[PDB]
DNA sequence: CAGTCCCTGTTCGGGCGCCG
DNA sequence: GGTCGGCGCCCGAACAGGGACTG
């Protein structure tokens, strides 16, 4: 076996473990047919060789349909190989977008036919690449080869070859430094602003380049005319746009029909804007069957045939120029969704996106916008290295009330304020000082935790007091609900004096909307009010009404 | 031609396995140019994947410093290596560095290059440099010398650092050096003036053995934040009650503070703007407990064995308190921070310069790091706080979101 | 007193999308 | 077909840790 061009990777087993020893499983026989005519041309190029019976591991091996094309592709069942594999890190760090390219003169796209097949494997670790080929009839020994090459369905060969892939692509872009290479996997993404007479050349020296390491460069796969194929997407000189997406109508809507929609929906969001998956998504709560039936609620069918509509027109983005600013809008779409355009020129957008994750029981629209600008931060950072200056439909006084009061440390990036309703506004505010000749409440609720019974109530300044009996509650509960009876049985102007740790720190973090359909009538009391100072003293400890009004409601 | 000092992770332990977060275009033009230099010098190699190690990076800039610096989030590498600086090559803490009029922190980071790192060692240093779009796959390294920001290279230069420093401590005894991590401490109670110029002297003596940067220091004028009272000739049950309240929680700590006969004033349902006249017990009380939280707790005590804590408390109007203990309600330190960079505009800025500052006292008192408890998201602190790290170390910290109580630490 | 539990937040396991 | 790696989203279950009350 001849030495390949290529330095091998060193790979060991982890310490104590065997090779993998698994029957292989039946095939049809036309997949037999098309792994015998492939085995047997790897195996004149010195990617599989033959072994004996001193060889006494094995696994499974198949093969799937190429797309678009004739011919097969080899696959392996390593998995029980990968458990008894050493760990790789993976070199792999993200996914390249084409709202990161920059305008070139000249663009052009190869591929690398048989990439796995052309990049050696450690000669000490080839003998656990073993797998047996059935014949056609079953009495047949059968060919067993082994793999002289990276195989496909190990957990080390994309790893492997990303990091030999990249070093046969050093000393090009070393010699070639005005040459933009994008690298993923095996294809090649070559640009530049060389005159076009230049390019092929350069780009026939990179297929010369390639070749002297067993690197094949088809011009079948060979894209020199926009549009060019690449990554899933249509490169055109002035714009890009995704490939085109199908989504699947069904009559009867299983669950794994709406992840395969819910997937394409959110692949979609990347240049389409105003996506929703809201309502799509809770259908895929609380059930455990991939293939039961789910109806669609009418709330459902209205956000499906929304997103239908959106993907009818056709959408391009842009590509980015790094001598202007990069600008993302965001927008308050339904309750927990948002959505952002990230653009340079207004209404060419280099991509968008939503955010709609909900976080923590008690929120507010200024919570959930200082975390859809977060997202947005690293996504930009990941695609062009830089944080772009935010237009936010919050008004400067608004966010100046919120960060400069509120006890934990939050901030928001170089922003200006941009007119779009729905505005975020914070919908109530905490006075910092008692109110004068507003009644003063003092609130208490307790609750046994046996019988799950208890009180709440409150007694106030001027006389007035009223306790209710409550059935299967908490003591959280009942405190929570004793604050909600003072705002009930209130004026405009308002004190409340409490001793729940528990209900003053959901309150003072000024929510909107809450899981807890406690909370929610709470923050409705409270933004019919006018003025609210809330107050908190220690308990036991024979403070005001406080001390009488545990009293009443101990029980 | 230097022989290398074996070094062995703790028993039942692995190295490290941290992914690389994202890093800006300025962070990664820095970080080319740095490793290709280092890479050029034998100090880094390339690696590849069949090294399942990794340790973040990204690059900084000191105080009115226009270089960029490497530096390496070794944090999960060294504390799979306690045992080692700790129990054979540990470094002692002179107790009269806090002491000194004045204290210079040095970069001699520089330094550790010059020592090669064990064979068997080198696997668990290695980091991943990111790309911008990820036009390319994540470039491995991994460290030949000894690295920046482990704590396992002062340990292994130790030996080398005091035979450099001892020409310079036998011509000056009355000062005291420290080192920790890639920075040197130098104190003594000289005027401002020759305490500069034997700073100069010391750089010089290090130059020689083949080193920059000067941070000023003065541990005499640190201050505490104790517990302060209100003193009003007018009090309000709304005062009373967050009298009461902030006495109750600072009795956690003075076991001696009484809210008897301040609660006594509370025993009706009052209004709370109403003026509550001060009974003669009531004053007596609270100039007694005055008088307690002047005194010091009691057993209160640094303890080397234990880990440092410090809590973080958000005052608004660019006032930020802080509290270093060991056990709960027993604070070795406490102090209060003011107008520091990105006042009234950048929490996060004056967070991440609060950590800071508290981990320089911590390491000039105590010798030793402490565990934040910061008033902050996860993901709000994960986001930026790398826009604005200027020291070479990193401390550890979680976060923590306690809604404010009967404002303890401030006024 | 240590033992719970009520509440809340985080982490991870698993499905899909997409790329090679 | 039911192979691998990467990134993204959605969900629930398991895990983790602090107030408040009780033997
Ligand atoms: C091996 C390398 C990576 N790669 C792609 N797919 C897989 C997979 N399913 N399992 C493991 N590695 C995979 O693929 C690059 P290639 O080999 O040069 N051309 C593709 C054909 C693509 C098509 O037209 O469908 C192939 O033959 O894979
Ligand atoms: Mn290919
Ligand atoms: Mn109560």
């Amino acid at each position: 076996v001849p030495i390949s061009p290529i330095e091998t990777v060193p790979v060991k087993l982890k310490p104590g473990m065997d090779g993998p020893k698994v029957k292989q499983w039946p095939l049809t026989e036309e997949k037999i047919k098309a792994l015998v005519e492939i085995c047997t041309e790897m195996e004149k190029e010195g990617k599989i060789s033959k072994i004996g019976p001193e060889n006494p591991y094995n696994t499974p091996v198949f093969a799937i349909k190429k797309k678009d094309s004739t011919k097969w592709r080899k696959l392996v069942d390593f998995r029980e190989l990968n458990k008894r594999t050493q760990d790789f890190w993976e070199v792999q760090l993200g996914i390249p977008h084409p709202a990161g390219l920059k305008k070139k003169k000249s663009v052009t796209v190869l591929d690398v036919g048989d990439a796995y097949f052309s990049v050696p494997l450690d000669e000490d670790f080839r003998k656990y690449t073993a797998f047996t080929i059935p014949s056609i009839n079953n009495e047949t020994p059968g060919i067993r080869y082994q793999y002289n090459v990276l195989p496909q369905g190990w957990k080390g060969s994309p790893a492997i070859f990303q990091s030999s892939m990249t070093k046969i692509l050093e000393p090009f872009k070393k010699q070639n430094p005005d040459i933009v290479i994008y690298q993923y996997m095996d294809d090649l993404y070559v640009g530049s602003d060389l005159e076009i007479g230049q390019h092929r050349t350069k780009i026939e020296e990179l297929r010369q380049h390639l070749l002297r390491w067993g690197l094949t460069t088809p011009d079948k796969k060979h894209q020199k005319e926009p549009p060019f194929l690449w990554m899933g997407y249509e490169l055109h000189p002035d714009k890009w746009t995704v490939q085109p997406i199908v989504l699947p109508e069904k009559d009867s809507w299983t669950v794994n029909d709406i992840c395969k929609l819910v997937g394409k929906l959110n692949w979609a969001s990347q240049i389409y804007p105003g996506i929703k998956v809201r309502q799509l998504s809770k259908l895929l709560r609380g059930t455990k069957a991939l293939t039961e039936v789910i109806p669609l609620t009418e709330e459902a069918e209205l956000e499906l045939a929304e997103n239908r509509e959106i993907l009818k027109e056709p959408v391009h983005g842009v590509y980015y120029d790094p001598s202007k600013d990069l600008i993302a809008e965001i927008q308050k779409q339904g309750q927990g969704q948002w959505t952002y355009q990230i653009y340079q020129e207004p209404f060419k957008n280099l991509k968008t996106g939503k955010y709609a994750r909900m976080r923590g029981a008690h929120t507010n629209d200024v919570k959930q916008l200082t975390e859809a600008v977060q997202k947005i931060t690293t996504e930009s950072i990941v695609i062009w290295g830089k944080t772009p200056k935010f237009k936010l439909p919050i008004q400067k006084e608004t966010w100046e009330t919120w960060w400069t009061e509120y006890w934990q440390a939050t901030w928001i990036p170089e922003w200006e304020f941009v007119n779009t309703p729905p505005l975020v506004k914070l919908w109530y505010q905490l006075e910092k000082e008692p109110i004068v000749g507003a009644e003063t409440f003092y609130v208490d609720g307790a609750a046994n935790r046996e019988t799950k019974l208890g009180k709440a109530g409150y007694v106030t300044n001027k006389g007035r007091q009223k306790v209710v009996p409550l059935t299967n509650t908490t003591n959280q509960k009942t405190e929570l609900q004793a604050i909600y009876l003072a705002l009930q049985d209130s004026g405009l102007e308002v004190n409340i004096v409490t001793n729940s740790q528990y209900a003053l720190g959901i309150i003072q973090a000024q929510p909107d909307k809450s899981e807890s359909e406690l909370v929610n009538q709470i923050i409705e009391q409270l933004i019919k009010k006018e003025k609210v100072y809330l107050a908190w003293v220690p308990a036991h400890k024979g403070i005001g009404g406080n001390e009488q009004v545990d009293k009443l409601v101990s029980a | 031609p230097i022989e290398t000092v074996p070094v062995k992770l703790k028993p039942g332990m692995d190295g490290p396995k941290v992914k690389q977060w994202p890093l800006t275009e300025e962070k990664i033009k820095a970080l080319v140019e740095i490793c290709t230099e280092m890479e050029k010098e034998g100090k880094i190699s390339k690696i590849g994947p069949e090294n399942p190690y990794n340790t973040p990076v990204f690059a900084i800039k000191k105080k009115d410093s226009t270089k960029w610096r490497k530096l390496v989030d070794f944090r999960e590498l060294n504390k799979r290596t306690q045992d080692f600086w700790e129990v054979q090559l540990g470094i002692p803490h002179p107790a009269g560095l806090k002491k000194k009029k004045s204290v210079t922190v040095l970069d001699v980071g520089d330094a550790y290059f010059s020592v090669p790192l064990d064979e068997d060692f080198r696997k668990y240093t290695a980091f991943t440099i990111p790309s911008i779009n990820n036009e390319t796959p994540g470039i491995r390294y991994q460290y030949n010398v000894l690295p920046q920001g482990w704590k396992g290279s002062p340990a292994i230069f130790q030996s080398s650092m005091t035979k450099i420093l001892e020409p310079f401590k036998k011509q000056n005894p009355d000062i005291v050096i420290y080192q920790y991590m890639d920075d040197l401490y130098v104190g003594s109670d000289l005027e401002i003036g020759q305490h500069r110029t034997k700073i100069e002297e010391l750089r010089q003596h290090l130059l020689r053995w083949g080193l920059w940067m000067g941070y000023e220091l003065h541990p005499d004028k640190w201050t505490v934040q104790p517990i302060v009272l209100p003193e009003k000739d007018s009090w309000t049950v709304n005062d009373i009650q967050k009298l009461v309240g902030k006495l109750n929680w600072a009795s956690q700590i003075y076991p001696g503070i009484k809210v008897r006969q301040l609660s006594k004033l509370l025993r009706g349902t009052k209004a709370l703007t109403e003026v509550i006249p001060l009974t003669e017990e009531a004053e007596l009380e609270l100039a007694e407990n005055r008088e307690i939280l002047k005194e010091p707790v009691h057993g209160v005590y640094y303890d080397p064995s234990k880990d440092l804590i410090a809590e973080i408390q958000k005052q608004g109007q660019g006032q930020w308190t802080y509290q270093i203990y060991q056990e709960p309600f027993k604070n070795l330190k406490t102090g209060k921070y003011a107008r520091m960079r990105g006042a009234h505009t950048n929490d996060v800025k004056q967070l991440t310069e609060a950590v800071q500052k508290i981990t320089t006292e911590s390491i000039v008192i105590w010798g030793k790091t402490p565990k934040f408890k910061l008033p902050i998201q996860k993901e709000t602190w994960e986001t930026w706080w790398t826009e604005y790290w200027q020291a070479t170390w990193i401390p550890e910290w979680e976060f923590v979101n306690t809604p404010p109580l009967v404002k303890l630490w401030y006024q």
